[PDB]
Order: C-alpha cells, then structure tokens, then sequence
C-alpha cells in the first residue's frame, strides 16, 4: 500500500501528469501489455506503476520511447506482408 | 483526407432557429391523429402519438403485426404495417412533426421579455398581440399610398383605404400577417438606412438607440436566421418514449401531461383544416385559429396564456419550458443531483486503531460495492465455472470469496463523503479494512474536515470504478495526501479533543511528585520509571536527551544536554522524528503549540514523517488521556466564594440608582442605562473572579510550606488545553450567566443571577430561552446563506484554473503587515507566506539582494526576511497577473495540502470559493502609544504654535510609530488641529503622549500670526448678535444660507489675517493671500482686532458586521450614508445654495471647468470651504463605496479594500483565510471593463479587460501603429459577474434557462465548451486537472493542421 | 378592451350579429334556394353530365358497380 | 445501505430502487465541485456517466470490471441526450458539430 | 381626501367598478354587480365569522 | 389568526420614509377578507381579498 | 445633453442612477421630478467625469 505518492510527484512534477502517466503503465500491465520492473509485492497494477514512478524508471519520456520502438518492433515482422499489397496499382 | 460523414468524436454545440423543412427533417412521420393505444391490445394505433411505422417497434427487432419477428431481419420495412424492425430503444429517439394549417406564432419569441418577433421589426408586442387575436389588421409594403408600414388599421379603416387603393397597398390580419412582415423584411436594406440615419442627425437620445438597433440587425443577420422560422409553419412532435404511456399495477396507467396537450394541438389542427373545408364563416375559422394559437402555446410553454389544466387534475399540466427548465432552483438533471452506481452510506463510529491512510468498511456493504469485481477475481482464478456460477456463490457467500475480496480490496482505495459538502476535503479517499458490523469506521484525525460528530452523522461511500478513477483518488483526494487546510498553510490533521488532552496532561508540570529532582539518562528509561509507578509523570526532571538538527546541508546534525524537563515531556520525546528540536516538546502542549509542531514537522521533514508521526502523537494521546482518568463531576466546577457579595453590591447600585429616578435626579433612559451598565459590570466582576478562583487556586508544597501554581482541574485542564469549553462557556457554568434580551432586542436590566450547577427558576429558564431559540434559527439559517454564497462565489469563478506557468509581469500589490488601531492584528510574515516576490528586496543597506526577483517565499527565506528589518515586500496576485483567460503559476503562490508551488491546471476558483465558504457557518480623546519608538508623520503640513508645540493643519494626517529597527509598529490617524509634544523623527517612550485634540471642535487654526479683521461679516445677515450667559464674554455668532435674511445670504463671512500696518499676511510662500471664511452654527472666538498668533484658533465648529457584511462585500453594494470623495484634485467653494442641496464648486488650481455637485448639506462637512484637497479626499464622513474607491482612488486601492475589509470580518472570529482566494474573487469581479475612446471596437461598450487588453496590446504593434483604445476598470458584483459566461449551456444552468435559451438561438451563438459547468453537462471530461491535458491537446489540434 | 382569453374574443365577436328576424329566416333560406338549385340547373345544362350518368348506370347493370354508390332516390 | 448495479429509471435512464435495493447515492453540485477543486477528471466523468446517466456506459464497464481490466467508454449522458431531444422538440434548432 | 381620488359618483357606479375589479375584463351589469356584492359580506351562505 | 377585526402597523421598510403606515383586516372564519390600508398621502384605501 | 450620476437613497441602503441633462440644476430638477413620486430621497448629483 502506497501511502504517500509524495516520492512519484517529486520525480515527475504537476502531480496530474503523475496520475496520468502512472494509469497509462499500470494499464501498460494490467492489459497485458507487459510485466513488472520492480517485485510485486501483491500491490495491484496502480501501486506498482507508482513505484516504477518513484525508482524513476517510468515517465513519461521514458513510456513514449518504449511505445515508438515498438511500432518499429512491429514494423520489422509486417516489412513483407503490407508491401505485399503493390497490388493496388 | 476527407473530412468525416458520421458519427465521430464531437466538439462546440450549435443552437439556432428552426425551418420548416429542417424540422421535416428530424421528422420520420407526420402524427395525423390525437389516437394513442388499440383500448384494447394495447399496441399503437399507427399515425397517432404512439405510432410503430413513425417512431419504433414496441419490442426489440419484432416488427408490430408480427411478419418479421427474427433478429435477422433488420433493415426490412414490413410489407404490412410499415415498420422497420430495430431496437425499441429507437422509440426514444425518432421524432416527428405536425402540419399547421394556418401559421402560428412560436411563444418564446413573443412573450420573452426582449420580445424578439417585436423588436426584429420595431413592432411593440401590444400591437402584435392585437394583430395576432385578429383585434385589428397590419399593413405591409405600404407602397406609395397614404400609409406606412408597419401601421396598423381597423375594421372600417381597411375597408375604407381598399376602397381608395385596390391594389399597391397591402395589409393583412393573425398570424399570416405577423408572418407576411418578417417575410417581406429585409435586414440588408433597413442596415442602409439605419446607417445614414445614424450619421445624418446628432444627438444622444438619438444615434445611442439608432446604432444599438442596427448591431442587433446585422448580427442576427450574420445568424443565418431567417426572420420567418419565427412563425411555425411545421411542429416537431417530442419522441413517444420521452414522454411514455407506460403501464403500471391495477392494470391503470400513467403517462407524461406532453401527450395531453400534443393531443388538444393535434385535434384543433385538424378541426381547422376540416373547417377549411366546410368554407366555415370567418367568426369560427378566427375562433379556431386563436385556440390552436392557444394550444399550440400551452404545449411550447405553458402559463404565458390562460394556463391550460390536465384532464381531470387541478393541477396545471407540465409543459416543454417545464420539462427543459426542471425545478428545485436551477439545475437540469446535470447540477442538484444524480444517482450513481457502485455507492452506499451508513452511521460512522469511531475505530482510533486506524491509520490516518484507512477506514473500517462494513463487511456486507464491501461485499456489495465490489460484486462485480469479485465476480471477475472469482472466475479469473477458476474458483467459478461461469459468471452465473460466481453470482451464486456469493450469494451463498462459500467461505472462498472472502478471501476472494480481500484480494480486490487491498489497493483499490474508496471514497468517503458526508453531508454538508463545502470544501474539497469534504470528500476523501481512504484504504478498505473489512470490519464486521454494518458501520463505518472512520480516522478520528480526519473528523475535523468533515465537519463529523459521532452523534449519528452517516457517511456515504463511493467506488472509484476505472484505474484512473483509482491513481486519482490514491495521488489526490487520498486523505494521507491532505493534511493542510488548502485556505491556509495550517494543518487540518491537527489533533482534536481527547488526544490534546492526553498530550496536555503529559507535558502538564507539578510541584512536587514521584522522581522530582532526580536524574535518568535518556526517556527510554524515564518512560520505565513511569511505568513502574516510581515516577510520576509530571515532574521537573533534568534528563540527558539526544535531539537532532537538519542545519548542515541536506543533512542532520546530532547533540545533547542535560535538560530540565518533566517525566511526561521526556517520555513524549520517543515519538518525535529527527530533526525537530527538543524545544518543541518542552512547553504545556496545547491545543495550538500541539498543531505548530506537526506544522514544523511538516515544513521541515516531508510529508511521510509528518503522516507517521501525527498516527503516533494520535494514539499516545488516546492512550494517556485514558490513563489520565480525567473525568468531570460536579464538584469540579467552582463558583467564587465571592459571589452573592458582588450579587448584592451591585444590587444596591440598583437600588441607589432607583431611589435617584424616584427624586427625578435623573430621567427614565438615563437611569436605565446606569442600571444596565453596573449590572454589567457586576456580571464582569463574577467572571474575572470565577476564572481566577478557578485557574491558579491550587496551593500545595514542596519541601516547604506553600508554593503556588497552575489548577489541576479537569474542567480547567479541559478548557485551557483546548480540548473542549472555554472561558466564556466555563463563565456559564460557575459564575452567572449573562443578561438576556427580549425579542424586541432590547437587553433586560434583571440579569441571571444564577448559574447551571445552581438552579435556574422558572423566570431565568423562560428569559433564557427566547436566547436558544433565536440561536437554533439563527444557525440553521446562517447555514444557507453561507451554502448560498459559497454557490454564488463557485459561480463566478468556476472557469477560472492555472494556465501559463509564468506570465512574467512585475506587476504586484505591496504586503506590509496590518497595523491596526494600536497594535498588529496580523503579521507581516502569514501575509507574504506561500507567495511569490515581484522583485529583488534589499536590506537597509542597499547593493545587497536578500531575495532575487520572483523566488517561492517559503519558510526559510520569511525567516529570512524576519532576519532584516524588512517592513513589506511586493507580491505577485492572481488580480494583477499578466495572463489573458487564467492564472499563472508563479502568481498565484505555493498553498495547497502540498508545501509546493501551485501545479498546473489545478483549479483555483472552485477552492478559492470553497475555502472562503467553509468557515461561513461561524459568523456572527487622544492618542497615547503603546510600544516605545519613534515618530513618523505620513502626509502632513503643520505649524508652530505659539506654545512651542506642533499643531496640524492637513486633514489627512498619520503617525506611525518607528521602532529602533526602522520597521512600523503602530499606526494612527490624527485629527486636523492637533497639539503634538512631538514631531517627525523624534523619540517617544512606552506610554508617552504624542498627539493631543478636541473630538468635539473642529478648529479654523491659522498657520500665521498677526490681526484677525471681519471682512464681509455684518449683523442680521451673515452674523447673529449672542452673548454668553454663563460667563459674559460675547462672540458674534455665523449664521447659516439655510436661514439668513435677504442680502446677506448671498455673502460668505470671513476672517482675513491682516499684520501691524493694515495690510494682508499671506499664506507661507504662495501668491494668495490669507483670508479663512467662516461656515454656518460656528461659534467665533476672538472678536475683530484682536491679535492672534499660529496654531490659534480663529472659531470653532459644533458636531454592521457579520456574514451579510461578506456578502454586501463580495456584491460591491454601495452603503446607505457613503462618504462622498473630492472628484478631482483642486481647491473648493461653496455657491447657489438651491433647493436644499448645498452646490459644491471644485476649482482646480492647475487646469479649469471647476465642477460642481450638489450635495445636501444637512450632512456634516469634514472638508474646508478655504483648503485645497487632494482627489479622492474625504469631503465627509462614513463607509464609502467600492466603486469610488475603483473610480477614483484604483484599481489596486479597491483590490485592497476588499480583502482588507473581508478579512477584518473573518479575522475578528478567528477564522484564517490567505488573501489569496479573496484576491481570486476579486480578480473575476473586476473582469469587465467599459471603452472610453474608440479606434476599433464599440464606443460605451461593456468588453471583458482580457479581450480589450489582448485587443490593443495586438494594436500597439503591427495593425494601424496604434489605433489603440482607452477603457475604463469597472466594478461588477460576484453575482453581476456571474452572468457574463461565453457559453450558453452553461448559462442554462444557473440563470433563467427559458430566456438564455431564446437570446442564444437568435444570435446562432456557438458553445464551444472550454469550461467547467458547461463540460460537466455534458459530460465531458472537466477542462482542468486531470483533464487539462486531454482538453489542451485537444483544444491545439483544433484550430490548426 | 380584449382580455386575452379566446373564450372573449369569440363571445364578443359573436355578439356583433343581430338574432334573425322570423322574416329574416324565409327570406335567408329562400336565397339559398335560389343558389343551390340553381346550380343544380347549371349542371343539368352539360352535356357530359348527362352522359356520365349513362355511362355509369351501364356499369351499375353489368355488376361494376351498385346503385347505392351512383344515386340515393329518384325524387319520390 | 448500499448497492453495485440496480434497476433503473424509465424516464430518464438513472439508479433507482425497484425491490426495496437502495438506489445510489446522490452525487451532487457540491459533491461535483469537490471533485472539481481536487481536479480529479476521469472520477467525476464515470461518476456522472458511466456509474449512473450512461445507458450503454453501465454495461459497457461491468464487462470491462469483471474481465479485470478498470476503463471506461463514456459517451453521452442521457440527460443530456433527452435535453437535446426536448430543446429540438420546440422551434429550436441544436445541433453536435465539427469532429 | 379620498373622495377627491373616488372616481365614483352614486350606488351604481361603485358597485360596477367594484364588479370590474372582482372580475375584470368581463361586462358589467345591474344584476351582476349589485349579485356580487351582496353574496360577498351580506350572504348568510357565502360569509360567517362565527 | 383567530377571526375579527386587525389593526397593524407596518412602519419601517414601506416607503422608506418613516411616516409608517396603518392597517385594518377584517378576517372572517369564511368568505372573502376585507382590507382597508393608508399610503404615504395619507388617503384611505380599500381591497377585497 | 450631458450625463450625470443621481445618487438616490432608500431604507435598506441606496444606489446612483444616470440621468441626462444639460444644467446639473436640470439634472437635478429632473431627477426629483423623476424619483420623488416613488419616495427615492435624492442625496447627490455628480456631473460624470468622463477623462
Ligand atoms: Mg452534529
Ligand atoms: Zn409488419
Ligand atoms: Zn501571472
């Protein structure tokens, strides 16, 4: 249990885009997309995107960079299946 | 890419006028028939209110008669009946319309008070209605006849004028006719005319009315209304699910009263085209067409007419104005209230084994909120088959899904809310710890916030359903990450009553006790040598302690000492966390000292620190307060011995008092007042005796015989911890209480005698109670008034949230500390506090910045400040920042429940209006100095009397008082005419009198010497013959222009200082020469000829509060004696005398055009008909209004006034409100300004300081060179300011929604949202908070790219 | 002058009508007389009128059509 | 008391107790307001939407709550909605634009 | 004083402005007017104070 | 209000002037009540209900 | 056809009212003969300053 979200607000300031950021990772997990950076603890996707906040880990900076990589992560695999589609001419 | 066809995300509602063939549009069928249901298979009767072909299936993908009742077939319109099978839900969408056989007026336009269908033509609605009952006939297209347009004729008078001209002369009668004008209208044209009209002809009753017509022409012009949507031709008919013919139990129905009047409408239309028809007479197709006017209107709105009933009900049916309007105020559906999922309440009890960061939540009540989550962990775990199967379980409850729940409970946090919601923290967020039982338990820390007694107040809970639901509730309405009232910097967490007492009766200190004067190493074992009951725990121990200090760098430094404390104290220690100093537990610990500590805490070692440390301080308070085994019995309350002594002495004054009136010494009222006032006195003497018999009383011993302290007392250690009473209340048990009041107002001279641990009788009881009975009601309805202003405040602000970081304007307001009367009322450093400098402040010694520029002022550089002398700094306000449409970060300051600067997008009108409501509930000869200093007159001319003191010859004159460190202390206002022992820069001690007058006397004082001469002063006329009787010395009385004989009435009396020789001395350094002229009822003192010198006087002249003061405040009223203000600076005469109102000729001594007033002189001048005066100066006397101060004085003058004064409300209850949130409020109640020179906007218009400012700054540069425009600050009440809103659903809202709703359609305004109310409507996400961002980016791609 | 309500419009409005005279009453339904019979003789005086009538009752004894539909009495 | 999804109301689609199930609680303009100061966006969105006014946004979440995944797809209150309809109903015309 | 502001002459007269004020807007007549204000505070059926 | 004769006063707030006012009611158990009220010029006023 | 602000007074409290003449004797006379007959006691006339 998070008790004081004071440790997050430091790293990442406006404490709003705290509360942002740290929905988008903890439904970064909880769809599925990925695992945990740090030991749960049995804290739920909320506390556990927190203290991914807190470690400094996680933000927004860091987030978008991981999320643009992985469309090209994508990109690599369908390079032959959507140029495949030519036939549009 | 292409732009869209369908349904997509959407932005800016648009409303407008109706046409014929758009209202054909929404229409999939015209409703031919008043029929609704079979009567018997209740399926609908097709073309009829309820109809399956026009509107939707009555069930779901099942066609009415039956062919096609499979979900297959969906897009297939029956072949039978009609009917394309799709959702029911349809049935609630689908409109349709009705075709009117004659035109028919629409009722919003014409009974509105701008009456819209009148003033589009410059038609009064007299007339139109009169046209409309067919009362008399209109012409239109004149023509070139023998009339005008929209002239109006009758019977005879159009018959007459056809006979003249058959043809290029037209005129017609109802509706058509109202319809043929708005028609044949052309707006482009009558702009043409307009405009050389306007500029032919000058004059101001004239083109003000002229160029105010042709803006509303050409705007509803630029609408894309056009003026025939006026006139119904087409009626839409409301969805049948809207308004529902639903069934119900005894087989008896209910249905909406819309069906009723949609009925007669329908009805009537058809009877009137069936009239057509049969070629009726003209008297019954007339009738007819008037009660189709009639019905058609009582459906729009109904009440503009006769008032239609529903069938076989009084009560008179709820028209569409109704169903849009609402009621219960003003809300629609979106404001007053909602009901909402995942919720539920119940009585709150106490649980103090709770953490500040937790809440006992009821078993069952968990397992109710959370069943749907449970049902998914249940089933993702495999513990269920199906969700069916899970549903089942848990209504079996298997042992399981307890756990099951205590899974899904541990970091989902809830939110608890109570009642009287009036500031943020009225709703928080907690952690869920499953308690048996059907009650709340909640952290008695929090207790204050909520406003909560354990009395049977019930709490309700609420479930934050979506993950951003749950980060936001956990990083923000999480109470652990409140603990600072968000209106002032002080701890809200603060400890309440039985915790102080605990902590009290701790750090409390007697005499002599177990261990006193013995010595133990650290508290560790001064807590065992409690515990043992070889010690007790007040005793003065010396004790070596190890405290710690964060002084070096980032980092804690470590000592220690031997001392001298108590056994409590000591052990107290344990608790307190690092770098606090051992100085903080070493005092009494009450209820304040108990609150600064944590506040220390806070600013010093974090939030975490702060959090566990006020737990702890929490529990040791409940656990040594029950050790303590403080309790109350009667016996604890003591009365003076005293007493019935005071009692009887003062009954004698009575008694004396009476036999005087009795001998008709004194009159009825005077003697009265004696009486009341040494009662009083009597009832002060009982008090101050009680609370000493009370307070030190103890006598005990050590060692000795007798020594003296502080009362052990429980009602005493109760009321001076600050756990609970007070000396007032304590006054009310021991000594007697009061004199009470009649209903009247007027206070009884038999006061209560007795007290409550004596015995009230039967008088005393009944005299009492008119007093509790006015105090139920006065509370209970204060409650409104405060729930009122609060709305009113959120109102005007609302909209109003953080934008731009920093605006960059050195712009502020000067913070020096308050300095009234005698001495401060509040310090410098809680004014400056949380805020922002506008610029580097410098020691005394200059080439030194202390603080740079704009730094956060946070405790350690206000410490600094109090280092220096540094007597006021200039802030930075949300009422003086640069930013257009908002607030900047670094100009509104820090305070929040967080220590740091204000983050962006928060939203601080809300809490501005939220902080400045809460606390609303509560409410209700010559100068000597105080402190030693010097001498320091601010504004003054004075001279040398002949005395060899200093008298002053300025009206406004000041004298503050200058300590050795060069900051103020005190501050005072000295009379005109003042003797003063001292001077500018001059030494005075503690009690020495400065300043010396006469409150009675207003003196004509010269500043020179020489001969007094009487220049235009004769007998009968100017001046009266008298002469003293009580002593013989005579002076020639002035007699006043209210009064005086024929000639002389015209003449104004005055003294002329003259010298030796004949001549004139004139005034120290000026061309004008010295003659001071006498007013009317003064009373001359020395007689022609006489010889005077400076400082003498030549004559001398005769002689609320409470909330709805806020309110009167915050409303800019103007009060009911205002103290008039010298218009312009200049020297003023007196002149014309006419009709009782006294004229006032300012003459400025620079320029010229001297203005004149007319004032009515029976009012008491302070001013000097031969003295020149400043603008804005004090011409007479009493509160004076906002808008002078604005006007006249400034804009930063009035921003202070109104703070200042608020403040001077709140502060003297003892309430704390930063002048920030005030400042909020005034910053929105100045917004609007009004245009004085043009250039490119409107002449006398009212725009928005914003718009202007954003407007000429755009025109200072680029554009014309400047064409730039000159405007004036204005002064608007917060509920004047709260009309201007730039969308219209927002407006219908709180306003009058029937005239927002007509006013906006006409114009085709287009609401873009961008605001709170109008979002939440809506339901949008709030532009703000968390949201900010989602609107912003929205708000950038739009617009753009 | 008007009250508003329709219910006094029309009651004032009626009331400007003065009652019929028992003269009055022949002498109005005898001018209605004069009317409809005489458009009745303006009908008799086309041909096609005439001849619909045949045309029709030829269909009315070929069971296209009933007499009821095509006339109600002969004068009798 | 308490309750998670009840039955609701004909006319304007809102909790209401049928079988003696305690409807919602009463969120109101104060209430609103407190959420507002907090500046808690997405709480006050599903309070006034999904939790209550949204006829699709109800059910559309209970799935979403059960499958473990906290979200919510708002759209428009019905109130709203309903107001549109009966502001159309008269001779005015309001309509959603842009995109 | 307040004779000179009665805009009434004799029985009649009043009994018709009062008429038109009880009921305004409808036409006044002897019967009515003089109905009226005796079923007001005269009537045994329509008044008591007990 | 038990039935009868009224006679009340109404100063202060009317008019703003401070010549007050006097008011009778006569309040019957049934029926219509009957007013009889001064103004500021003194002249006597009479309403039914 | 000059402007002037009417100060007029009341039980309660008071406000001003615009009034427009040419004289402030005008104004004056227009504002009594205007606010008089309600009972509005007129305390000030100030001629607008207009800079
Ligand atoms: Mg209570
Ligand atoms: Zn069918
Ligand atoms: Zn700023």
């Amino acid at each position: 249990a998070r008790v004081t979200v004071q440790d997050a607000v430091e790293k990442i300031g406006n404490r709003f885009d705290l509360v942002l950021v740290a929905a988008r990772r903890a439904r970064q997990m909880q769809v599925g997309g990925k695992d945990p950076l740090v030991p749960e603890e049995n804290d739920k996707t909320t506390v556990i995107a927190l203290r991914e906040i807190e470690e400094g880990l996680i933000n927004n900076q860091i987030l978008d960079v991981r999320e643009r990589q992985e469309q090209q992560e994508q990109e690599a695999a369908e390079l032959q299946a959507v140029t495949a589609i030519a036939e549009g001419r | 890419l292409k732009a869209q066809t369908k349904t997509e995300e959407f932005d800016a509602i648009k409303i407008a006028l109706a046409s014929p063939d758009m209202i054909r549009s929404w229409s999939f069928g015209e409703v031919k028939k008043p029929e609704t249901i079979n009567y018997r298979t209740f399926k609908p009767e097709r073309d009829g209110l309820f109809c399956a072909r026009i509107f939707g299936p009555v069930k779901d993908y099942e066609c009415l008669c039956g062919k096609y009742k499979r979900l297959k077939h969906r897009g297939v319109i029956c072949e039978k009946c009609g009917v394309e099978v799709t959702q029911t839900k349809v049935r609630r969408e689908r409109m349709g319309h009705i075709e009117l056989a004659s035109p028919t007026a629409h009722i919003w336009f014409l009974k509105s008070l701008p009456s819209r269908i009148g003033l589009l033509l410059d038609m009064p609605l007299r007339d139109i209605e009169r046209v409309l009952y067919f009362e008399s006939y209109v012409v239109i297209e004149g023509g070139m006849t023998n009339l005008e347009r929209q002239q109006i004729l009758t019977e005879e008078q159009y018959l007459d004028a056809l006979e003249e001209f058959g043809d290029e002369f037209d005129a017609k009668m109802g509706a058509e006719a109202i319809q043929a004008l708005l028609k044949s209208m052309d707006l482009e044209q009558e702009c043409e005319q307009l405009r050389e009209e306007l500029n032919e002809t000058n004059s101001e009753t004239k083109r003000k009315k002229l160029t105010k017509r042709i803006k509303l022409l050409e705007a509803f012009v630029q609408s894309g209304n056009k003026p025939e949507w006026m006139i119904l031709t087409v009626l839409p008919v409301l969805p049948p699910d809207l308004r529902p013919l639903v069934p119900l139990d005894g087989g008896r129905f209910a249905t909406s009263d819309l069906n009723d009047l949609y009925r007669r409408v329908i009805n009537r239309n058809n009877r009137l085209k069936r009239l057509l028809d049969l070629a009726a007479p003209d008297i019954i197709v007339r009738n007819e067409k008037r009660m189709l006017q009639e019905a058609v209107d009582a459906l729009l709105d109904n009440g503009r007419r006769g008032r239609a009933i529903t069938g076989s009900n009084k009560r008179p049916l709820k028209s569409l104005a109704d169903m849009i309007k609402g009621k219960q105020g003003r809300f629609r559906q979106n404001l007053l209230g909602k009901r909402v999922d995942y919720s539920g309440r119940s009585v709150i009890t106490v649980g103090p084994y709770l953490r500040l960061h937790q809440c006992g939540l009821p078993k069952k009540m968990a397992l109710e909120l959370f069943k749907p989550f449970i049902y998914g962990k249940l089933e993702l775990r495999g513990l269920a088959t199906t969700i069916k199967a899970a549903k089942k379980m848990v209504e079996r409850e298997e042992a399981v899904v307890w756990d099951i729940l205590d899974e899904v409970i541990r970091e989902h946090p809830v939110l608890l809310n109570r009642a009287p919601t009036l500031h943020r923290l009225g709703i928080q967020a907690f952690e869920p710890v499953l308690i048996e039982g059907k009650a709340i338990q909640l952290h008695p820390l929090v207790c204050a916030a909520y406003n909560a007694d354990f009395d049977g107040d019930q709490m309700a809970v609420h479930v934050p359903l979506t993950l951003e639901a749950q980060l936001e509730a956990r990083a923000l309405m999480m109470s652990t990450n409140n603990i600072l009232s968000p209106a002032n910097g002080e701890p809200i967490i603060v400890p309440s009553q039985d915790v102080v007492l605990g902590l009290y009766y701790m750090t409390r200190d007697c005499v002599n006790a177990k261990g006193e004067g013995m010595v133990l190493t650290g508290p560790k074992e001064a807590e065992r040598l409690y515990r043992s009951g070889l010690a007790s725990l007040h005793a003065r121990v010396k004790v070596r302690i190890t405290e710690y200090e964060k002084d070096a760098n980032g980092e804690l430094v470590a000592k220690t000492s031997l001392k001298d404390t108590t056994v409590g104290r000591a052990i107290l220690w344990m608790i307190v966390p690092k770098g606090l100093p051992y100085s903080i537990v070493n005092q009494a610990l009450g209820k304040k000292a108990i609150s600064k500590m944590l506040n220390t805490c806070y600013r010093i070692l974090g939030l975490k620190p702060t959090v566990i440390f006020a737990d702890q301080i929490m529990y040791t308070g409940f656990a040594y307060a029950a050790r303590s085994g403080a309790s109350v019995g009667i016996d604890d309350m003591v009365i003076p011995e005293k007493k019935h002594e005071i009692i009887s002495e003062a009954e004698a004054e009575v008694a004396e008092i009476q036999e005087q009136f009795q001998s008709g010494l004194v009159t009825a009222g005077e003697r009265y007042n004696k009486v009341i006032d040494i009662w009083a006195a009597a009832n002060d003497r009982v008090s101050k005796a009680m609370m000493d018999n009370l307070q030190t009383e103890t006598v005990i011993n050590r060692d000795g015989q007798e020594e003296k302290q502080v009362s052990f007392n429980s009602i005493y250690m109760m009321a001076d911890s600050g756990a609970r009473g007070s000396a007032a209340q304590i006054r009310q048990l021991a000594g007697m209480r009061g004199l009470m009041a009649k209903p009247d107002g007027s206070i009884i001279e038999t006061p209560i005698t007795a007290n409550f641990r004596e015995g009230l009788n039967v008088l005393q009881y009944f005299i009492s109670t008119h007093g509790a009975r006015k105090g139920l009601a006065d509370t209970a309805l204060k409650t409104a008034n405060s729930g009122y202003l609060t709305r009113r405040l959120v109102d005007v602000a609302q909209d109003l949230v953080v934008t731009e970081d920093d605006c960059g304007t050195h712009e502020g307001i000067m913070m020096t500390p308050v300095i009234e009367g005698g001495d401060v009322k509040e310090p410098l450093r809680d004014r400056v506090l949380g805020r922002v400098t506008a610029e580097d402040v410098l020691k005394p010694g200059t080439a030194d910045i202390l603080v740079p520029r704009n730094t956060l002022l946070h405790e350690q550089w206000c410490d600094l400040l109090e280092e220096n002398s540094v007597d006021a700094v200039k802030v930075r306000s949300v009422v003086s920042c640069d930013t257009d449409f908002g607030v900047c970060a670094h100009c509104y300051g820090r305070d929040l429940a967080r220590g740091h600067i204000i983050n962006k997008g928060e939203a601080i009108g809300v809490i501005a209006a939220q902080s400045i409501g809460e606390p609303g509930t509560q409410l209700t000869s010559s100068i000597q100095v105080k402190n030693k200093g010097s001498i320091k007159l601010s504004n003054v001319k004075s001279v040398v009397n002949s005395s060899g003191k200093l008298v002053i010859t300025s009206r406004n004159t000041e004298l503050k008082l200058i300590d050795e460190f060069g900051r103020t202390k005190e501050s005072y206002k000295v009379p005109y005419g003042a003797v003063l022992a001292k001077g500018d820069g001059e030494q005075v001690a503690g009690g020495e009198t400065v300043a010396n007058w006469d409150p009675h006397t207003m003196p004509v004082i010269t500043e020179v010497s020489g001969f007094v001469r009487f220049t235009d002063m004769i007998d009968g006329q100017t001046i009266t013959r008298q002469t003293d009787e009580l002593t013989g010395l005579s002076s020639l009385v002035v007699l006043d222009s209210a009064e005086r004989t024929a000639g002389g009435k015209d003449l104004r009396p005055a003294l002329k200082i003259v010298d030796a020789q004949g001549n004139d001395v004139l005034i120290p350094g000026t061309d004008m020469p010295a003659q001071y002229f006498l007013p009317g009822k003064a009373i001359v003192q020395l007689e022609d000829g006489v010889q005077i010198s400076s400082g003498d006087t030549l004559a001398r002249i005769p002689q609320t509060g409470g909330l709805p003061r806020v309110a009167d405040l915050f409303e800019a009223r103007r009060p009911k004696e205002p103290a008039i203000l010298a218009e312009i600076s200049g020297i003023v005469s007196f002149g014309k005398e006419t009709k009782g109102k006294r004229r006032l000729v300012i003459t400025p001594v620079d320029g010229s055009d001297p203005y004149e007033e007319m004032i009515p002189k029976w009012r008491q001048l302070n001013v000097f008909e031969g003295e020149r005066v400043e603008r804005g100066d004090v011409i007479s006397d009493g509160p004076e209004a906002p808008h002078d101060i604005l006007r006249l004085r400034g804009v930063h003058a009035v921003t202070r006034y109104i703070v200042n004064e608020v403040q001077d409300v709140y502060r003297l209850q003892g309430v704390k409100i930063n002048d920030k949130h005030i400042e909020v409020i005034v910053r929105q109640m100045l917004r609007k300004a009004t245009i004085v020179n043009a250039g490119s906007s409107d002449f006398l218009e009212g725009e928005q300081v914003e718009y202007s400012r954003v407007k000429i700054a755009n025109r200072e540069l680029e554009a014309n060179g400047k064409v730039g425009a000159t405007y004036s600050r204005d002064l608007l009440g917060i509920t004047k300011a709260s009309l201007a809103t730039e969308s219209f659903i927002s407006a219908a809202s709180f306003q009058e929604t029937t005239r927002v709703l007509t006013e906006a359609a006409v114009a085709g305004k287009r609401d873009e949202l961008r605001g709170l109310k109008e979002n939440v409507i809506v339901g949008r996400l709030i532009p703000a908070g968390t949201g900010y961002a989602y609107h912003q980016d929205r708000m950038r791609r739009r617009a753009a790219g | 002058g008007r009250t508003t309500d329709p219910v006094r419009m029309y009651m004032r409005e009626m009331g400007t009508v003065e009652l019929l005279t028992r003269e009055g009453e022949i002498d109005i339904a005898k001018r209605i007389e004069d009317g409809i019979n005489q458009v009745q003789c303006s009908v008799a005086e086309y041909p096609e009128a005439i001849t619909y009538l045949l045309e029709q009752y030829d269909r009315v004894e070929a069971e296209e059509a009933r007499l009821s539909d095509l006339i109600t009495g002969f004068v009798d | 008391h308490a309750r998670s999804t009840g039955s609701y109301s004909l006319v304007t689609q809102q909790p209401l107790g049928g079988k003696a199930q305690f409807g919602g609680q009463r969120f109101g303009e104060m209430e609103v307001w407190a959420l507002e100061a907090y500046g808690a966006a997405y709480t006050l969105q599903e309070m006034l939407t999904v939790k209550s006014d949204d006829v699709n946004g109800r059910t559309k979440m209970y799935k979403n709550i059960v499958d473990g995944n906290h979200q919510m797809e708002p759209g428009m209150p019905e109130s709203f909605n309903v107001l549109l309809k009966e502001i159309r109903s008269l001779g005015i015309n309001i309509e959603l634009e842009d995109e | 004083e307040t004779l000179r502001v009665d805009p009434t002459n004799d029985r009649l007269s009043a009994l018709v402005e009062i008429y038109r004020m009880m009921r305004p807007g409808e036409p006044p007549t002897r019967e009515a007017a003089e109905s009226l204000f005796e079923n007001l505070f005269f009537s045994e059926d329509r008044y008591d104070l007990s | 209000r038990s039935p009868g004769v009224f006679f009340d006063s109404d100063k202060g707030k009317t008019h703003s002037s401070g010549k007050v006012l006097y008011n009778a009611r006569i309040i019957p158990y049934r029926g219509s009540w009957l007013d009889f009220e001064f103004d500021p010029k003194d002249n006597l006023f009479v309403r039914i209900d | 056809n000059k402007k002037f602000w009417a100060t007029v007074e009341s039980s309660e409290h008071s406000f001003e009212v615009p009034i427009y003449a040419e004289t402030l004797d005008e104004a004056l006379e227009l504002a009594e003969w205007q606010y008089v007959p309600a009972g509005f006691e007129v305390t000030r006339v100030r001629p607008c300053v207009a800079p």
